Formats: C-alpha cells, sequence, structure tokens
C-alpha cells in the first residue's frame, strides 16, 4: 500500500508499446524528400507526370 | 521595362484574378511553370505574389 515502484515490469511493457506506436504515428509527417508531406494538397496542386 | 540590372519589382495582394483568361492568350513566346500546373491556378489562395 505504501511503497510504490514495485510493479516496474508491467509499466515498462506498457511504456514500450506506447512509445513504439507514438513514434510510428510521428513518422507520418516527415517530408521524405518530396515537396510536401500531405497527399491531398500535392495531388490538388500538380499534374500526374 | 527597365534594364536587367535594374529589374522592376511590384507586390500584389488582395485581388480576385482569373488566370484562365491569361493562360489561353497566344501573345506569349513561352508560358512554362515550375511546381504548379496552370490549369489548377484558379483553385488556390496565395498570401502574396
Amino acid at each position: 500500500s505504501s511503497t510504490a515502484s514495485a510493479l516496474g515490469k508491467l509499466q515498462d511493457v506498457v511504456n514500450q508499446n506506447a512509445q513504439a506506436l507514438n513514434t510510428l504515428v510521428k513518422q507520418l509527417s516527415s517530408n521524405f524528400g518530396a515537396i510536401s508531406s500531405v497527399l491531398n494538397d500535392i495531388l490538388s496542386r500538380l499534374d500526374p507526370p | 521595362f527597365a534594364s536587367v540590372y535594374a529589374w522592376n519589382r511590384k507586390r500584389i495582394s488582395n485581388c480576385v484574378a482569373d488566370y484562365s483568361v491569361l493562360y489561353n492568350s497566344a501573345s506569349f513566346s513561352t508560358f512554362k511553370c515550375y511546381g504548379v500546373s496552370p490549369t489548377k491556378l484558379n483553385d488556390l489562395c496565395f498570401t502574396n505574389v
């Protein structure tokens, strides 16, 4: 009841999973060498070639 | 028009300009554009030009 920080394993697993998912969704905004990082605008501002 | 070493500048904003009536004109030696398809020019908003 009094002392915390005894359940480290479960908390670490949850933190690792959340970190992996969060960085995966973070990777969505990177330029990756294109001119813009959004599909809709780059489709609505250019021609197919 | 002034000389090349004193090329004239002007700023343009707060307009409603249609480029279709300007694109189709044949009085131009060349009308080539970089990174913007001319036919879609009517469906954009610019901070300034």
